[PDB]
């Protein structure tokens, strides 16, 4: 993947800086908000019906850091995203089927999130880096649907 | 589609933008041109550098086209018509970029408006933001 | 838009297709699983092998469905309503995989039907599916 | 590139069927003419008012002879396509500032023309190699872009 160390440094930087388990929450949420269709993913999470009732879910809660659990655990490891990913690409397609389209779209929530959590700082060279990884973990998950 | 309630967000949201409006325009331009440069061969006569002031005044058009078109709300087909063929006809855009845009003008109000960018909030903006690309896009073929 | 000129190369185009549309379909399906796997992923329910039972049933459903698209041309979003409800709402199927499915029709179009698959014909033709597909995905929001 | 090689071998023998003339001009002139807006890249190539126009132009099945002739290098050295394309990509991004959506539009009608040619001959399986070639290329073009 096309990382400078720049864009490297300032992407792991920011990193440290985030409540990993309050942001993915903020995520699998705002996913489950603005692109509704994607829900028809977690029936078993109970209510949806409204905003706070995705955002609020404990469910939607605890799944949202597990997200944010394994994307952590891909940028400890930049050079190799396609191994890191391949066992839970295997499984998002074979056992779940989503159409890989749908990554990208919890990746773009992803950089408004952390837009949201860092205003000013979140410059836009960061940006930039952060759309370079958004698109690497995309393709990593999109690498085994077969 | 958009909503009664998606329209009162777009507008409430609006208007806390205020006079950042411009300038919240031309973070957005300059947001698009850093992450996806292929959007910038729409703009080889421009100077893209980081602080121009070609950018400035081109986001400020921008984001007054969007005022304009929120003023417009129930008639943006009509509103917005003559920055249809601008983009259809003579720049010829394909879409894709329209949507890098919006992303941007998501993430930089996103930046700008802690409070305002609650998640009902933010699924009116890119809704409305997709709506008015669909005006722009339209007449494409 | 579709244009008088483009309904009048689609009614042909179309015609020509016959009582092939099923065979068609399947063979336009079917190149469409191959091409972009991506797509299988909306049909867990299914038998995908080579030539087979549901994709050569469902092949049937798709040419079809094109066919009443295509005698109600002028007016295709009530005509296909229902096609609407099922794939936006229910189905929920993201718009890139229309592109898709026209795409590989064409191929299967352009590879039955030699001459009647001019330039213009090609060119109507991809407005046409185009169309479908917005009315298709159209109810998204 | 996961080219395995029943394909890089389904899109070898094929090639060698392709006359290059016709299918050269052919998908640049049906290029021209259901995506009218690529017409403007060739303003300079002369007439492109009418279907029959375009296809008959020849700027336009000549130019359509060099894109095909490039098409060449690459199946040429598949494994190589950056290197390959690295200079033809500059120039698409910094004289002609062609947007590199373009080019899916391209290889597309393409494979849309390879199909209108060999007919029955145009297997899905063989389609399903070209489709990896054609985004091969694209991309290829689409890299040097900065
Ligand atoms: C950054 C992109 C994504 C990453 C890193 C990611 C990661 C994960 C992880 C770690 C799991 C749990 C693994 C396991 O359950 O054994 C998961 C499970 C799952 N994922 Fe993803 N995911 C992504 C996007 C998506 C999206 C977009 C969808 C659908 C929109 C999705 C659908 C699901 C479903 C249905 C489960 C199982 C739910 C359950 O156990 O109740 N994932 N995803
Ligand atoms: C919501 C999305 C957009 C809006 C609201 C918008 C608005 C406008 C307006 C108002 C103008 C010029 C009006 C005048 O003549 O003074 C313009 C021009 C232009 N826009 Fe758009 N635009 C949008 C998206 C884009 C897209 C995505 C691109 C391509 C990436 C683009 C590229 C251009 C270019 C090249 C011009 C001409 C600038 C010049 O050469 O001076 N715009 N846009
Ligand atoms: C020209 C574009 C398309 C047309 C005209 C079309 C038409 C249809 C029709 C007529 C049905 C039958 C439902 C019924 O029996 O009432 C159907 C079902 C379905 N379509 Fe489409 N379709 C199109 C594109 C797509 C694509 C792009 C997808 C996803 C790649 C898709 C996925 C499905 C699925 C999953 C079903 C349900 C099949 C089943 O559950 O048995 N369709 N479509
Ligand atoms: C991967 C697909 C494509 C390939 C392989 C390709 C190849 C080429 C080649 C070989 C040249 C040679 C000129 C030289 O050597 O000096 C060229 C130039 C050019 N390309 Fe592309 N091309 C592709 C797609 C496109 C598309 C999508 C556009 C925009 C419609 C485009 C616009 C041009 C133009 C306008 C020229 C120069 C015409 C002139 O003034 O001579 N190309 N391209």
């Amino acid at each position: 993947m096309h990382l400078t160390p720049e864009e490297k440094s300032a992407v792991t930087a920011l990193w440290g800086k985030v409540n990993v388990d309050e942001v993915g929450g903020e995520a699998l949420g705002r996913l489950l908000v603005v692109y509704p269709h994607t829900q028809r993913f977690f029936e078993s999470f109970g209510d949806l019906s409204t905003p706070d009732a995705v955002m609020g879910n404990p469910k939607v809660k605890a799944h949202g850091k597990k997200v944010l659990g394994a994307f952590s655990d891909g940028l400890a490891h930049l050079d190799n995203l396609k191994g890191t990913f391949a066992t839970l690409s295997e499984l998002h397609c074979d056992k779940l089927h989503v159409d890989p389209e749908n990554f990208r779209l919890l990746g773009n929530v992803l950089v408004c999130v952390l837009a949201h959590h860092f205003g000013k700082e979140f410059t836009p060279p960061v940006q930039a880096a952060y759309q370079k990884v958004v698109a690497g973990v995309a393709n990593a998950l999109a690498h085994k649907y077969h | 589609v958009l909503s009664p309630a998606d329209k009162t967000n777009v507008k409430a949201a609006w208007g806390k933008v205020g006079a950042h409006a411009g300038e919240y325009g031309a973070e957005a331009l300059e947001r698009m041109f850093l992450s996806f440069p292929t959007t910038k061969t729409y703009f080889p006569h421009f100077d893209l550098s980081h602080g121009s002031a070609q950018v400035k005044g081109h986001g400020k058009k921008v984001a007054d086209a969007l005022t304009n078109a929120v003023a417009h709300v129930d008639d943006m087909p009509n509103a917005l018509s003559a920055l249809s063929d601008l983009h259809a006809h003579k720049l010829r855009v394909d879409p894709v970029n329209f949507k890098l845009l919006s992303h941007c003008l998501l993430v930089t109000l996103a930046a700008h408006l802690p409070a305002e960018f609650t998640p009902a909030v933010h699924a009116s903006l890119d809704k409305f933001l997709a709506s008015v690309s669909t005006v722009l896009t339209s007449k494409y073929r």
